[PDB]
């Protein structure tokens, strides 16, 4: 007769009614991804339309339930997650124009066009092309030309579209009784209604800034080392005091620096730890890889795979008989069935991607003991970090030689360890300042701190001051440079990767100290430790029922987001970088634009 | 999806041991009387399984 009983009844009814629809939609999506035909796409579209109609219908009845007369935290969180208006508090024409702009931007970004001059052909799509030209090439002219073309052709063309998109998003955020769109995106890490464990929505910016202030020395040393190693490759192209150019970062946008491992390798005569050729010499396939991954997961304390996991997963590419996407995805159906869609090869990266997907499935099975409104990770970075930590811990030579991949008589030299640490640095920390700068730019352009003009000017001044990247060609106030990414042109956040990076080292240090292991962290294997596995299993069962601060305190023992584990992990590499940068210049300076 | 098996979900009181109920009256969670039709707090008692 009270509000609590009616709220619980409505929540139970919604959870019982939406599970079947979600399972049908997931099955349709699986049938579409595993079989590209004219009927699967129609079935998936119909399922998506039905799900959208159901979600829109089950929102007005949930909004009627008040939130200020609730004593249960779980019911309040479920109602807050269900009463999300989103794109509903707006006008018809405004929402239609916003959807049209989103769709046309997505199509323009997905299609793409090269259209090289003085050539009536060779105007390719996002298929193989400028990617490998900007990744594994050493020519300055073609790289500069590609970096200019990709930013001038898919750039200023979407400037008014992006302006209207930002304006409409700010209007939607302000019309929902909330602050600007930046605050709406930051509200994902908001914790209210809990005494002691409350986390302010604005404290996230201060925490990120405090972590970046301590990351700054390591990133500066890494940038100095990269510049010193690059000056020997491009004579009279990079100054030891200036900043590195944009098109010489091994990436179209300079996000990942994985392609610089072949040019910045200190010991080029020492082989890596690639055990790909060791598996092809004997009977090994995707089934054996998944069996070894399950054996590694059960050695910590995680349960085994489900019965439907081994009879429904398509771990082998069927070939030309049918079209199927080979993108590694973790399917969470919600009815006890869990399967992974991946064309697992006998390579090395797939060996860790399989463990990543298995950790995702483990987290799914862990939080599957909650209602539908809570069957998800704590934040948008924990679900990926749970698999990322396992993929990082499974790539150790000790685990490979214990399974039977690496030879037991293989010596553990320090050159290979330094090379592995440098590769991990280039693949992890190389995107942290870029992500931070992009997120700060999005926050300042959504809040209102940046006027309508002077967007690219402030973008480049931040990329020169905060980041160590400089543009090779000057761009006026008409080009649209930041809109060249996928997350910006499709309304996707970027702080999730930064949170995952700041949480993975903490989780690794916690799971290593829980097993009573001595020595450095880069060689600490999470195996044969039941206490750490039990702690991780108890922590993953929280999900969205409890705040992420309580989960971090239960898995680590901290109430904030710290970066000290990252420093403790990179200290063996930080000391080596300090010793190598003794006869060089540390840091970078501004006012060195190659104009 | 097999929608042939159903189950009773909403009730106003606990059942006695070895008791079987046949009436399928709509449940009422609020003070508003349910006039035989669904509404804000008027839900169907029987729910199907998947």
């Amino acid at each position: 007769s009270t509000i609590e009983e009616q709220a619980k009844t409505f929540l139970d009814k919604f959870n019982h009614e939406a599970e079947d629809l979600f399972y049908q939609s997931s099955l349709a999506s699986w049938n579409y991804n595993t079989n590209i035909t004219e009927e699967n796409v129609q079935n998936m579209n119909n399922a998506g339309d039905k799900w959208s109609a159901f979600l829109k219908e089950q929102s007005t009845l949930a909004q009627m339930y008040p939130l200020q007369e609730i004593q249960n935290l779980t019911v309040k969180l479920q109602l807050q997650a269900l009463q999300q208006n989103g794109s509903s508090v707006l006008s018809e024409d405004k929402s239609k124009r916003l959807n049209t702009i989103l769709n046309t931007m997505s199509t323009i970004y997905s299609t793409g066009k090269v259209c090289n001059p003085d050539n009536p052909q060779e105007c390719l799509l996002l298929e193989p092309g400028l990617n490998e030209i900007m990744a594994n090439s050493l020519d300055y002219n073609e790289r500069l030309w590609a970096w200019e073309s990709w930013r001038s052709e898919v750039g200023k063309q979407l400037r008014p579209l992006y302006e209207e998109y930002v304006v409409l998003k700010n209007e939607m955020a302000r019309a929902n009784h909330y602050e600007d769109y930046g605050d709406y995106w930051r509200g994902d890490y908001e914790v209210n209604g809990v005494d002691g464990y409350d986390y302010s929505r604005g404290q996230l910016i201060e925490d990120v800034e405090h972590t970046f202030e301590e990351i700054k020395p390591l990133y500066e040393h890494l940038h100095a080392y990269v510049r010193a190693k690059l000056m020997n490759a491009y004579p009279s192209y990079i100054s030891p005091i200036g900043c590195l150019p944009a098109h010489l970062l091994g990436d179209m946008w300079g996000r990942f620096w994985t392609n610089l491992y072949s040019l910045t390798v200190p010991f080029g005569q020492k082989p890596n730890i690639d055990v790909t050729d060791a598996m092809v010499d004997q009977a090994w396939d995707a089934q054996r890889i998944f069996k070894e991954a399950e054996k590694f997961f059960v050695s910590v304390g995680l349960p085994n795979m489900t019965q439907g996991f081994w009879e429904n997963s398509m771990l082998t590419d069927p070939g030309n008989v049918q079209k199927a996407v080979c993108h590694p995805t973790a399917w969470d159906l919600g009815k006890g069935d869990f399967r992974i869609l991946m064309c697992t090869k006998v390579t090395m990266d797939d060996f860790l991607t399989a463990h990543h997907e298995m950790g995702h499935i483990q987290y799914d099975m862990a939080y599957a003991a909650q209602p539908f409104l809570l069957r998800n990770g704590a934040n948008e970075g924990f679900h990926e970090a749970v698999g990322e930590i396992m993929s990082l811990s499974a790539a150790t030579p000790k685990h490979l030689k214990s399974i039977g991949l690496l030879s037991p008589d293989f010596q553990e030299d320090n050159e290979t360890e330094i090379n592995f640490l440098l590769k991990q640095a280039l693949t992890i920390v190389g995107t942290l300042p870029f992500t931070y700068m992009l997120e700060k730019w999005r926050w300042m352009v959504f809040k209102g701190e940046i006027p309508k003009d002077q967007w690219m000017k402030k973008w480049w001044e931040m990329k020169r001051e905060i980041v160590g990247v400089v543009e090779p060609v000057p761009h006026d106030e008409t080009y649209c440079d930041p809109a060249s990414l996928f997350h910006v042109s499709n309304d996707y956040s970027f702080i999730r990767y930064y949170t995952r990076t700041l949480y993975q080292f903490q989780f690794q240090e916690a799971l290593c100290q829980a097993a009573k292991h001595e020595g450095p962290l880069h060689k600490c294997d999470i195996s044969n430790s039941t206490e750490a596995g039990q702690k991780l299993f108890n922590m993953l069962r929280l999900g969205k029922s409890e705040p992420w601060t309580l989960a971090l305190e239960n898995v680590v023992g901290a109430k904030n987001m710290n970066v000290r584990p990252l420093l403790n992990y990179f200290e063996p590499l930080f000391t080596w970088l300090k010793d190598q940068n003794k006869n060089s210049f540390v840091g970078w300076s501004t006012d060195w634009s190659p104009y | 999806g097999n929608y042939n098996y159903l189950y009773r979900l909403f009730r106003k009181s606990n059942l006695k041991p070895f008791e079987r109920d046949i009436s399928t009256e709509i449940y009422q969670a609020g003070s508003t009387p349910c006039n035989g039709v669904e509404g804000f707090n008027c839900y169907f008692p029987l729910q199907s399984y998947g």
